[PDB]
RNA sequence: GUUUUUUCACUGACCCGGUGAGGCGGGGGGGCGAGCCGGGCUCUCGCUUCUGGCGCCAAGCGCCCGGCCGGCCGGGCGCGACC
């Protein structure tokens, strides 16, 4: 072996992996947001019944630490519908507002009606 | 023992053997950081009668000063 | 037989004529600082005038005479962990129903024992790191009259013990059937080592300057002779 | 008394000078095998003006004898020296305008 | 005979510059001239100057081994690129 370069480099060693012969927590923590945790109320104000009864949309207040992937796949589930899209706000109140758009299929009015706001 | 003899040996640092491995250690040394692990006491019947015991958990450090 | 397209293209290796090729450069490695520094401590025991305490250890025991005492102290190895626990189980089944001689290491046995004319033949490791360890003890040899000999490796002489490294070696006590293999050794040992110890203690060592440093002055002398040379006739 | 105005332009920060829009510092090509013991052969590129400096510079480019590489140097440029000039470097170098040699 | 100090040198402590720490010092091999009568020596160079081109990741030679039928197919080593 000739020594072609005249910088020496350090070689590159073997790096074993973590084998831990405990884990450092007993158990994985508990998603605590939740999709129940996610969504906390809808607005019954008459800006968002023109938003429910024109846009075919839901308005709700969510919390602040949800992506619009999460407030979809939340809205999937705790309603089952599903959703065209999903535009967020966050109020001078604090709190994030969601303006979620259902299928042209599903009916706002309809799923507004069996959830309460009226 | 030999302790009693590297004891005496260290006290004769004008001597041409002394002055000879004194300037090398010092020159060995200066190449180095100012704060360093040695791997081994240098001098260990004085690291001994200081109260190292060669044992694990017993570490070694050089360092340098600005005179 | 051979085809016409295999041309044959020489690369000229000039200056400014084609890129160089990928050559040997160990001599102009930018090598690491310990590297570095190991490498010219080497230097500066040839440049430095070495004390001759320090120096009699570059002096050192042959090719052959050194096998033929490590095949004498392979007969006089300390026992493993292995053999020290089945002499306690043979101690055992030997109460339900004298020492062998051999080595003795450490440089603390080694001085006491030497100071109290119990070893024959001493084993002293060329290569300790710090040599305070040891740079006494031909003296010390030589003054009670115990032969010393210097060897080649304290790993070597740490292979005889099973440890990493080894200091000091003696012989105290052989079997009698190795009695005259260890006088035939002892013979060879003191008239190289013991009684030649007046020259031993004035023999610096050192003061050698580089080859690049000495080709320069040997030029300048086969200047300054062959002045003479010619000039004369 | 207040510290002087000489006194204050050693420690910087305003009387630093200004080299935003330098090209660069300009120097020698560095000394190798071919500068030493022949000649390395290179080619003017442009000649640009550095600010702060009365004297302009010329990118001189030449080709590295280990790697496949073009070498970029900027030369102070010797009155007379123009693109297209070849500029030679080393010990058998001839003896030309603008035309470094020991 | 200790020691005082002045000069000429050495490098190895110490300092500066350069670089991607890239051909450093001796020796060997090859070529041109002085000279002795094919052989040892004083010397030098070892390959680039008319041009705003291109130039790396080997050609060639020798040595081996490996699978398919001396022939297909594909690797490694040295010289090339002196010690």
């Amino acid at each position: 072996k000739i020594r072609t370069s005249p910088t020496f480099r350090r070689p590159k060693t073997l790096r074993l992996r973590r084998q831990p012969k405990y884990p450092r927590k007993s158990a994985p923590r508990r998603n605590k947001l939740d999709h129940y945790a996610i969504i906390k109320f809808p607005l019954t104000t008459e800006s968002a019944m023109k938003k429910i009864e024109d846009n075919n949309t839901l308005v709700f207040i969510v919390d602040v630490k949800a992506n619009k992937h999460q407030i979809k796949q939340a809205v999937k589930k705790l309603y089952d519908i599903d959703v065209a899209k999903v535009n967020t706000l966050i109020r001078p109140d604090g709190e994030k507002k969601a303006y979620v758009r259902l299928a042209p299929d599903y009916d706002a009015l309809d799923v507004a009606n069996k959830i309460g706001i009226i | 023992g030999a302790y009693k003899y590297i004891q005496e040996l260290w006290r004769k640092k004008q001597s041409d053997v002394m002055r000879f491995l004194l300037r090398v250690r010092c020159w060995q040394y200066r190449q180095l950081s100012a704060l360093h692990r040695a791997p081994r006491p240098t001098r260990p019947d004085k690291a001994r009668r200081l109260g190292y015991k060669a044992k694990q958990g017993y570490v070694i450090y050089r360092i340098r000063v600005r005179r | 037989v051979v085809n016409p397209l295999f041309e044959k293209r020489p690369k000229n290796f000039g200056i400014g004529q084609d890129i160089q090729p990928k050559r040997d450069l160990t001599r102009f490695v930018k090598w690491p600082r310990y590297i570095r520094l190991q490498r010219q401590r080497a230097i500066l025991y040839k440049r430095l005038k070495v004390p001759p305490a320090i120096n009699q250890f570059t002096q050192v025991l042959d090719r052959q005479t050194a096998t033929q005492l490590l095949k004498l102290a392979h007969k006089y190895r300390p026992e493993t962990k292995q053999e020290k626990k089945q002499r306690l189980l043979a101690r055992a089944e030997k109460k339900a129903a004298k020492r062998p001689p051999v080595l003795r290491a450490g440089v603390n046995t080694v001085t006491t024992l030497v100071e109290n004319k119990k070893a024959q033949l001493v084993v002293i490791a060329h290569d300790v790191d710090p040599i305070e360890l040891v740079v006494f003890l031909p003296a010390l040899c030589r003054k009670m009259g115990v032969p010393y000999c210097i060897l080649k490796g304290k790993a070597r002489l740490g292979r005889l013990v099973h440890r990493k490294t080894c200091t000091t070696v003696a012989f105290t006590q052989v079997n009698s059937e190795d009695k005259g293999a260890l006088a035939k050794l002892v013979e060879a040992i003191r008239t190289n080592y013991n009684d030649r110890y007046d020259e031993i203690r004035r023999h610096w060592g050192g003061n050698v300057l580089g080859p690049k440093s000495v080709a320069r002055i040997a030029k300048l002398e086969k200047a300054k002779a062959k002045e003479l040379a010619t000039k004369l006739g | 008394g207040r510290v002087i105005r000489g006194q204050r332009k050693g420690a910087g920060s305003v009387f630093r000078a200004h080299v935003k829009h330098r090209k660069g510092a300009a120097r020698l090509r560095a000394v190798d095998f071919a500068e030493r013991h022949g000649y390395i052969k290179g080619i003017v590129k442009d000649i640009i003006h550095d600010p702060g400096r009365g004297a302009p510079l010329a990118k001189v480019v030449f080709r590295d004898p280990y790697r496949f590489k073009k070498r970029t140097e900027l030369f102070i440029a010797a009155e007379g020296i123009h693109t297209g000039q070849f500029v030679y470097c080393g010990k058998k170098a001839q003896l030309n305008i603008g035309n470094v040699l020991p």
